[PDB]
């Protein structure tokens, strides 16, 4: 039989985490292997080139509770194919889920996607970057993400994105002069609409056709890997692209859909083959594709729905629970992370302490307040105080990732540049600051596409980023100032702890020139962030500080070499030991317009 | 037979520029065809599994210029095999110097490599590179070299090489990010001793085991060019190999080595010369050159050490 | 209350079988409780550096059937102690029966081993393989076992050995490498002198102090489990060490002895239920606590006789029935060295109850073999064809243990006739007869290589020789074998039914034909046994078409002279040796070929 026994007693129990093992379809020398989960169904045949899209020709056997499984001698990987099933009167043509690989017959994805026999086979070389990667451990590293569309980044050609193969090359040299750690993927699974961005996803188990072969997408994830970078993929449990072809009403009648009267493309998380599926695809792309990273996007729409009367959706919460619990235990170095846009507590705690075991948790408060704090003129800036400062108060409840995505810079929210106040040089400079802030907050640290340099244009899709912004000398010195912020990072520890360890205030009640001075500590080093959110420069600006001795100016945001006025301390600053914001010693410094200052004393 | 009037003619000239055409081992469907050189021989056989490694099954014939020849039915590729010489009183088992592939039956570290019959047909896609290829125009084009040493680029495990197709891709991503137009390989032909670089050469016609088949290496170059980068070749006409069974002493008498007992003492290497006045010394060497540029499609062939020449 | 009152009618019974729950020292963390039987002793007392080694600070009470026992105070783990025994008139201070573990106080194991208060404490991470272990399944499974004494194996520096931990992933990485199934470990419980092997026990109980702590063993075996690796434990018995302080005369008087030539005064009095718990309850203390899979027993036949000794057989008897109840997946094996009927049979059967022998006979007869010329084997052909009479009398394993490559007996390679060609032949065809031949296998450590040497305890393997080509050749060998073994059914039931033969009367030719076989799948042995390549060689077959050559010897991997089928051998519809079709082959020189029809 091509199902044992134990393989329909795991399918029944919900715990076969493996069914891409036995789901789909495999190929073998003289034939391929087809198994199909379709529990209402009364008969079930592949129909392809290798019967003359025959429906009699190979009709699937039933071999436990609601799987078919059939042999075809003569499939062979690249065939297309196909599932027919039927509900009683009526019969419809379906899309394997398990699909590894999906075409478009049209040559279009939105008229028709059809599944291909594919073999998997592939080589790696990324054994070396396996054994470093940290995972949890992570947590006490610096975790730094550039956020991507593949297909968006650059064109080869105008209108015409890069292959799998054609990337790599070019994003990993682009990644690692500018510091990021990892990468993390919008949904490449197999989408119909392109301009869903992935987000509506039909064949979970198949990267998407519009960049290459699968082996393609491994070989990037391998080049990427022997460079040092992460890779973290969107994955989307939550819904499922509406497709008459794929997924809804697989046997006719519900199944991946709940039964019970994006609503209708929910999954149903009750079903024990549904979950089965989802946490196979979890531990599928981190298996085949030594994928570091999962991040699932609209968690809340999970949580809840909208004599028991509860709007918390506990099929889900399970779901997630048993969904996280996974991972680790077959990946103990993976990553998860979640965006939940709710105060849902606990999101990335572990599940034995009532959490939803995620890793990470994206700060999303944050990037709210932040933003909101930076489109208001500086003018402004002094009524909207509370709204900077109260941010620590929240940093501390998850594991956090400071995150700045596509979502923020779509739709009539425009760009990160677009978003701040004032003149060119000011935009600089407020963008300048924000990233600085960013890096200095507690929280691992994450920027989608363009932002980078400073793009005017709102993200898009169809388009390829602005990169001939880089010949302006704004849009350089933004890049060049993330560059060094990701480099000291990287090298100071005292950024890569997060906890209410790692930060100390050093004053917060400058209302009317709206400064903040904070600090970051891990054992005995420290670092001094000392911040001007007003394009008027502060001289003999004194700030407590604990140690006395030299100082050492780590990094200004207002150098020239980042496109600032070049106001600064020249280097060296002199401790006075003379008390200051309840502390021994005091630097007096000058604070350059809309500036941040890294300070460090002297080892 | 084997050998035309025109072949012996050119080898006793010094012209034999394509002599891997008849030297060798040379397969056929049914039987292989072996061809050696050893004037000063009383007696040449071959020896194999195919007659259980029989001295007297099969003695090749005496031709011309102290050629031999003979042909051996079931003895096919992949078979390994030895020349058995007799120098009157004294015989020695001897490699083939034109051998296209050997290989360690052993498969242990330090072992003898046994030359194997092999079949060098290959099909090439390197269409493109090879026509718009350019040589001594090069030196009004940009010419950067990356020099390697295959087994000790990479390795795909702790103290194991890439093959030559597990290193292609590789290498030429590698190549291609930091811009280089061409790579220059260490002394691919075989060789015993790993710890020589490849500058102690046992096979000249034969690529080194230790990273393939000879198709795995034609894979290779032809990879690279694909992908517009250029194979330099470190070729090492000037000393060979001390090994007891390799070209040293092989009729039982001077051949490669130079015949005069004074001019053998040479600072670098001595004794291991090779006597560039033999015509069949300079048979073999040139065709060499010649064998590596049309078998193995390379762009380029580096000496070194040409002051001690 | 110690001791459960069940506890001492269990132990009045002989059948306290977990009785290691509650005798010997076990800590608490205020202090550690000391449990000893000493029926024949006036007074026991603890001494340690818990009371000045004072006796009189520490007595236990005796409570029922000669069980003593106290609670200390501030006896700690990792601390040595001593048991004063007062017999009348004498006193004397004994080692702990029951001890965990012990250490060398000066520092050499031949002056002074004391017993040391240990906590057995291991969280097992093998979860996974014990809940598939198979054993009485393993009849119809491959089971390879790789023979091992660990000192011996591998060392750090010369005269250093590898501890439990940093054995692990070399014998791991090693043992998948050559694809054994099973290690057995030469007896790991603690003995003074390293030159014994450890078959002079003193501590059942306790694992040797040589290679680490008890832990350190667990963790050793739970690694290996992960890896797939089982682990057999050689168990001794059948005598304990002539220690003075150890079991001999351990209350004054005669108790673990009887009140044989080879051990006199050493031999247990399986008569006494006290002794009955003590060896039975550490049988299944390593079953238990260390979650062996196997344990072999040694030398057999000097329990059983002295004729016939009855308190011992009903002892193994016993003892192979209480494995089986509480670990029904277990195996034991057995080496008795007399023709002694049913060891492999179930004690319901009249049998020992054991599920595997040595097959010793086996053993004996093809050394003897193969220590002949091949000139001179046509004379002893029925030495070699002889083997299959016996070879279904038990469930066995065939065996090339230390034993054989000791004391001047020869390594294999030493044994094996002319010069070194024929030598790595020779040993490579006697291996490919042994994998052929019906039942399990055994192999000595080194043997993969076929090294130069008689197992020299006292010094490492000689891996240097797996440089040099014969040697090497023979480690391919032994692993593709071993590949063929798992991937093929036809090997894994030792049946009369899994045995058919094609030829046995080529004496002049001296070559075998033989057939091995489960429903569908055959595979065919064709040996040449002497240094003459055979053409035209027809051998007889049940089926026709297309055959292939599965493995053959003489290939120049493994150093041979490459004569070969290769593959591609069809069968002609004329009759030979009494069968259907035949097989026109050639015979390589001293070699194993192995076909099977193709699929």
């Amino acid at each position: 039989s091509w199902l044992t026994e134990e393989d329909i007693r795991r399918w029944e129990s919900g715990t076969f985490y493996d069914s891409y093992r036995k789901l789909g379809a495999h190929p073998d020398e003289e034939g391929t292997w087809f198994c199909v989960w379709a529990p209402h169904a009364d008969a079930v045949s592949v129909l392809g080139a290798f019967n003359n899209w025959d429906p009699e020709a190979h009709q699937l056997e039933r071999y436990g509770a609601g799987l078919w499984a059939g042999y075809v001698p003569g499939a062979l990987p690249g065939h297309a194919y196909k599932y027919r099933i039927r509900h009683g009167f009526y019969q419809a043509d379906k899309t394997d889920p398990y699909a590894f690989a999906m075409e478009p017959p049209t040559g279009s994805p939105i008229e028709g996607l059809a599944s291909i026999i594919t073999r998997l086979d592939y080589t790696w070389h990324d054994d070396a970057w396996m054994q470093r990667r940290k995972g949890p451990a992570s947590l006490y590293e610096p975790v730094s993400i550039y956020e991507v569309h593949l297909g968006s980044w650059r064109h080869k050609q105008p209108g015409v994105s890069f292959s799998y193969r054609e990337i790599a090359e070019p994003l990993a040299d682009y990644v690692q002069d500018l510091g990021f750690t990892h990468v993390e993927l919008l949904p490449i699974m197999e989408h119909p609409y392109y301009g869903s961005w992935g987000y509506q996803v039909v064949g979970y188990y198949a990267p998407t056709f519009r960049y290459g072969t699968p082996q393609d997408l491994m070989y990037l994830i391998d080049y990427l890997h022997q460079r040092g970078i992460g890779v973290i993929l969107d994955w989307v449990p939550s819904h499922f692209a509406a497709d008459p072809q794929g997924l809804v009403y697989f046997d006719g009648t519900t199944l991946f859909e709940y039964d019970d009267p994006w609503g209708t493309y929910v999954f149903d998380y009750n079903k024990p083959g549904v979950r089965n599926f989802l946490i196979s695809n979890a531990l599928f792309w981190l298996d085949y594709y030594h994928v570091d990273g999962l991040r699932v996007d609209a968690v809340a729409s999970m949580l809840y729905r909208d004599i028991f009367g509860g709007r918390e959706n506990l099929e889900a919460i399970d779901f997630i629970k048993k969904f996280n619990e996974t991972v680790y235990l077959h990946f103990p170095e993976a990553i998860t992370i979640a965006e939940e846009s709710t105060a849902w507590p606990g999101v990335s705690a572990p599940t034995y302490n009532n959490g939803l075991g995620f890793l990470y948790k994206w700060n999303m408060g944050w990037m709210h307040d932040t933003l909101d704090y930076m489109r208001r003129d500086p003018v402004h800036r002094k009524y909207h105080h509370d709204t900077l400062t109260f941010s620590l108060w929240y940093a501390f409840s998850e594991h956090y990732i400071l995150p700045l995505s596509h979502d923020e810079v779509v739709h009539g929210k425009g760009s990160l540049w677009t978003k701040m106040p004032g003149d060119d040089w000011q935009k600089a400079a407020n963008l300048r600051l924000l990233y600085g802030h960013m890096w200095g907050h507690p929280g691992k640290k994450l920027l989608f596409m363009g932002g980078e340099f400073g793009q005017h244009h709102e993200w898009n899709h169809d388009t390829q980023l602005e990169w001939h912004l880089l010949d302006q000398p704004y849009h350089r010195g933004i890049q060049a100032w993330v560059r060094d912020l990701n480099h000291l990072y990287r090298t100071h520890p005292a950024l890569w702890h997060d906890g209410p360890e790692g930060f100390e205030w050093i004053d917060f009640n400058d209302r009317d020139q709206s400064v903040i001075c904070y600090l970051r500590k891990h054992t005995d080093r420290l670092l001094l962030f000392v911040l001007n959110f007003t394009p008027v420069p502060r001289e003999h600006y004194r700030v407590g500080v604990p140690i006395g001795g030299p100082w050492r100016e780590v990094l200004n945001s207002d150098a020239v070499a980042y496109g600032g006025s070049g106001m600064g301390n020249f280097g060296r600053v002199e401790a006075v030991p003379e008390s200051w914001h309840g502390r021994p010693f005091h630097l007096e410094l000058t604070l350059p317009p809309l500036a941040i200052l890294i300070l460090e004393p002297e080892s | 037979s084997w050998l035309t009037e025109e072949d012996i003619r050119r080898w006793e000239s010094g012209t034999f520029y394509d002599s891997y055409r008849k030297l060798g081992a040379h397969p056929d469907e049914e039987g292989t065809w072996f061809c050696v050189w050893a004037p000063h021989a009383d007696a040449v056989s071959v020896l194999g599994a195919f007659n259980n490694w029989d001295p007297e099954a099969h003695q090749l014939e005496r031709y011309g210029a102290g050629l031999w020849a003979g042909y051996v039915p079931g003895a096919l590729p992949g078979h390994a095999y030895k020349y058995r010489i007799r120098h009157g009183f004294y015989q020695a088992d001897k490699t083939d110097p034109y051998a296209f592939a050997m290989e360690p039956p052993t498969g242990s570290p330090i072992e003898g490599l046994a030359s194997i019959i092999t079949r060098l047909d290959y099909t090439w896609h390197d269409d493109a590179w090879m026509q718009r290829r350019k040589g001594p125009a090069s030196l009004y084009e940009p010419v950067s070299i990356y020099e390697v040493h295959l087994g000790s680029w990479r390795h795909k495990q702790p103290g194991v090489s890439f093959s030559y197709r597990e290193i292609a891709e590789p290498l030429a991503d590698y190549v291609q990010d930091l811009g280089f137009t061409h790579v220059e390989l260490l002394p691919i032909m075989e060789h015993p001793y790993y710890g020589s670089w490849g500058y102690q050469v046992v096979g000249y016609y034969a690529p080194t085991f230790r990273y393939g088949t000879p198709q795995d290496l034609m894979y290779l170059i032809d990879y690279l060019h694909q992908r517009g980068i250029g194979v330099i070749l470190d070729w090492v006409p000037s000393h060979f190999a001390a090994d007891p069974q390799g070209l040293v002493y092989f009729d039982g008498t001077t051949l490669f080595e130079y015949d005069d007992p004074r001019m053998r003492h040479h600072p670098d290497w001595g004794t291991y010369v090779f006597d560039y006045n033999k015509p069949g010394v300079r048979n073999f060497l040139i065709s060499n050159a010649l064998f590596w540029l049309d078998y193995y499609h390379v762009d380029g062939l580096r000496v070194d050490a040409v002051a001690s020449m």
